[PDB]
């Protein structure tokens, strides 16, 4: 639940 | 069972080489002041931030990691990563940290920031103990590799660890490149991760400084930036 | 200089010759543990681990060319992280547990007793975990815990190339202890960056420690010794 | 002047 997640699956 | 093992010491360099950061820009300028130098700065972290993600992807061995092994890595590493970039592209300014091309500032401005200049000291130092070591980029690489999974290893395994020997080959395999006695390869290796202590140290200054600019509440910080800095307590 | 005039297994049984003895705690397992009573146990031992440390790096082979004030700035710096490489060193065979003194073994769960211990607790353990999978010998941790004294307050000040001139005579002695036990130059080199990237996460644990013994002084309940306290001084946390 | 001063000069 955080922004590093969606950069990292990006 | 996956890739990074099976490349040569060529291969990893190559790849570390081709994976790397560009580098970004500062906005262009008026003398600073607390607020300004730390609005440029904060602003600049959290666009190499985005660039370290997509190059923390591109390091070997680090797509196979559980999408949680990879937030841990650079949740601890983050501003290490920062740092020894940082401290790599200032090599060639003497007394000077270059943030960006148009950001090259020296200790008498650290002192725009209250508790900025010794962390402005001990990047210094860092800096030129590279450049009388001549650091080459392909040591650089590796150095940067090796902060990234290893930071984070003790406060979870066996990959990480098989991955870490990978790039210790590879520095080997850098310094026997260069001409390097035997003597002088593990003497050198161990110049350069005992480096890594310093800027583990400078990186745990840096975060607590963070905090207190945090508790301020005058410098703007992103979402990002606050979330990776809560990461530490 | 007679420290770069040292042969590997002359350096080896110097620095074992003058390894700090165990020290024992005031711990009374009548008394019920508090928060004041195991952290003041522990401030305790640390004040007198640090008597016992500071005569030993006199006779760590290049500490004593140094000058005053250099000697003065690296026990500052690096007198924590010591104590505890040492701390992981004699718990390396009591997992899950660690060994302050021969009285004193704590788990985690007693850490958790003090607020804000048990983060620096499971750092530890994880370092003692991490030794005994590698195995480390006590000939290589005598070697470590001398490249921390003089590794970690070396870029916080001529001199600083003795420091390194030092710091590489340990680096070829623990390749020559590698090399002794059978270890292949590959497996050498592996072992040796091993080792010293944990240093990097002793030094975390340290800042970790450094910042929580910040604030014990500051809330003012357990009892700090002057010399204590001008180590934690020497830091100037705000 | 402080006590690790005095400590490593007996
Ligand atoms: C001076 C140091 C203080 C670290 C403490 C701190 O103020 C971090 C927030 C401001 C960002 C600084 C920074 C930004 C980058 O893109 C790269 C860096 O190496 C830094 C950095 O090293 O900050
Ligand atoms: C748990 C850790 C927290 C370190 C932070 C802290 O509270 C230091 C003051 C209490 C001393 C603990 C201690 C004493 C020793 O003789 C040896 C040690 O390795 C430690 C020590 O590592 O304390």
């Amino acid at each position: 639940h955080k922004i590093l997640h969606r950069l990292l699956q990006d | 069972n996956s890739l990074a093992l099976s490349l040569t010491a060529d291969q990893m360099v190559s790849a570390l080489l081709d994976a790397e950061p560009p580098i970004l820009y500062s906005e262009y300028d008026r003398p600073f002041s607390e607020a300004s130098m730390m609005g440029l700065l904060t602003n600049l972290a959290d666009r190499e931030l985005v660039h370290m993600i997509n190059w923390a992807k591109r390091v070997p061995g680090f797509v196979d990691l559980t999408l949680h092994d990879q937030v841990h890595l650079l949740e601890c590493a983050w501003l290490e990563i920062l740092m020894i970039g940082l401290v790599w592209r200032s090599m060639e300014h003497p007394g000077k940290l270059l943030f960006a091309p148009n950001l090259l500032l020296d200790r008498n401005q650290g002192k725009c920031v209250e508790g900025m200049v010794e962390i402005f000291d001990m990047l210094l130092a860092t800096s030129s103990r590279f450049r009388m070591m001549n650091l080459q980029g392909e040591e650089f690489v590796c150095l940067k590799s090796i902060i990234l999974l290893n930071s984070g290893v003790y406060t979870f395994k066996d990959h990480i660890h098989r991955v870490l020997d990978k790039i210790t080959d590879t520095l080997i395999h850098l310094m026997a490149k260069a001409g390097l006695t035997l003597q002088q390869q593990h003497q050198r290796l161990a110049q350069l991760l005992l480096i890594l202590s310093h800027i583990r140290h400078m990186s745990n200054k840096g975060m607590e400084h963070l905090y207190s600019m945090k508790c301020k509440n005058v410098v703007p910080l992103s979402d990002l930036l606050l979330e990776m800095l809560d990461a530490h307590r």
